[PDB]
């Protein structure tokens, strides 16, 4: 079945260029034409062009010729978009989209001359229901996975977008469960920042 | 080109409430050749990818509840949810797949209404590891409350302190369409041991007097 896999984000510092990646599966590479969207937080989707990769044929959007360039590998069924000469407007999630209908995990392009830096995970304990805490904080860029107990404590988790100043990013997550067993059964935030490369499992212990 | 113009920007729903929204193109998407009209419908829950939920304007995709209805032929398109469900808040935009470029619409934001929730109010002092550092950050949570307007009064030995303070909020939860907030003070070790008692108020609907939180380094 249909997967367009797309890296989960992108450091590119300003007037750099950067090669964006969609590896498609479950169907076959050249039998679709592949589509590219780029979306802000701002304002509404952009439809940056399209390539048929069984012939390399492109329809661009006028207003992406000169910026984005459309390019695939039938070898490796992948599809890739050239963004040239990235300024702050460049900043956006770009997505893939097998015609038009399955779009790709979409890739988070930051532009900024700000150095990766990996976060500080501190653990947030309490001074008939228990609420505990995992503070990442300092790190860029985005994102960073957090889990508590490898993923198997979903129910009663609340993580918050991360807050951004000076180039760093701040990011926190509570799990609440019943009083009664914490801390006989441990809790643990799994924290993972890919681009310094990063993995910290912080228990939550009493004061 | 073609211009997508879609309306309203946003709508907020009781759970079972008929949700219409519009989608006006500049130019009929109606093909003379097959007579279908090129117009989509697309889905995009808070952090997700888009997913497609009607095409040629009113044939849903395969696996999409049927209560996601659509309509218009033209110029003028309508997509319809019969009756609103919390799950289904979201983004919903349309886009025409009738000449290049491909023009999307801007998105209508669809959240839900429900009762009154009080939020659950939990204060965290600077951890060891962080003070070891320098550092001294104080979070505040405030989970699972409705309606979302709310406000976090920072006090430091019984002064309010305004100055320093970042919040964060969650998307509205797709079960039980509360939202959650948190709030951190943030500090220096030296700063933080030239106070006592840290307190933090959240003043909510669901209350006229505020929650109070505090505790004493």
């Amino acid at each position: 079945q249909v997967q367009l896999q797309q890296p989960g984000s992108v450091l590119v510092r300003p007037g750099a260029s950067v090669k964006l990646s969609c590896k498609a599966s479950g169907y076959t590479f050249t039998s679709s034409w592949m589509h590219w969207a780029k979306q802000r937080p701002g304002q509404g989707l952009e439809w940056i062009g399209e390539i048929h990769p069984n012939s390399g044929n492109t329809n661009y959007n006028e207003k992406f010729k000169g910026k984005a360039t459309l390019t695939v590998d039938t070898s490796s069924s992948t599809a890739y978009v050239d963004l040239s000469s990235l300024t702050s407007e460049d900043s956006a999630v770009y997505y893939c989209v097998r015609g038009f209908a399955y779009w790709g995990q979409g890739t988070l392009v930051t532009v900024s001359a700000a150095k990766t830096t990996a976060p500080s995970v501190y653990p947030l304990a309490p001074v008939s229901s228990v609420t505990l805490g995992c503070l990442v904080k300092g790190y860029f860029p985005e994102p960073v996975t957090l889990t508590w107990n490898s993923g198997s404590l979903s129910s009663g988790v609340h993580t918050f977008p991360a807050v951004l100043q000076s180039d760093l990013y701040t990011l926190s997550s509570s799990v609440t469960v019943t009083s009664s067993t914490w801390p006989s059964q441990s809790i643990t935030c799994n924290v993972a920042h890919p681009a310094s490369s990063t993995k910290v499992d912080k228990k939550i212990e009493p004061r | 080109d073609i211009v997508m113009t879609q309306s309203p920007s946003s709508l907020a729903m009781s759970v079972g409430q008929k949700v219409t929204m519009s989608c006006k193109s500049s130019q009929s998407l109606l093909n003379s050749s097959n007579q279908k009209n090129y117009l989509a419908w697309y889905q995009q829950k808070p952090g997700q990818s888009p997913k497609l939920l009607v095409y040629f304007a009113s044939t849903r995709e395969s696996g999409v509840p049927d209560r996601f209805i659509g309509s218009g032929s033209g110029t003028d398109f309508t997509l319809t949810i019969s009756s609103v469900q919390a799950e289904d808040l979201a983004d919903y935009f349309c886009q025409q797949h009738y000449s290049t470029p491909f023009t999307f619409g801007s998105g209508t934001k669809l959240e839900i209404k429900r009762a009154d929730a009080a939020p659950t109010v939990s204060i965290f002092p600077p951890s060891s590891e962080q003070l070891t550092s320098g550092g001294a950050s104080v979070v505040c949570f405030l989970n699972n409350f409705y309606p979302k307007d709310i406000n976090v009064k920072w006090k430091i030995d019984g002064s309010e302190r305004q100055n320093g303070v970042l919040n964060s909020w969650t998307d509205q939860d797709s079960k039980d369409s509360t939202y959650s907030m948190s709030s951190t003070l943030t500090l220096t070790k030296d700063e933080y041991e030239r106070h006592n008692s840290y307190t933090c108020e959240a003043t909510h609907k669901t209350s006229t007097s505020p929650i109070v939180k505090s505790f004493n380094r």
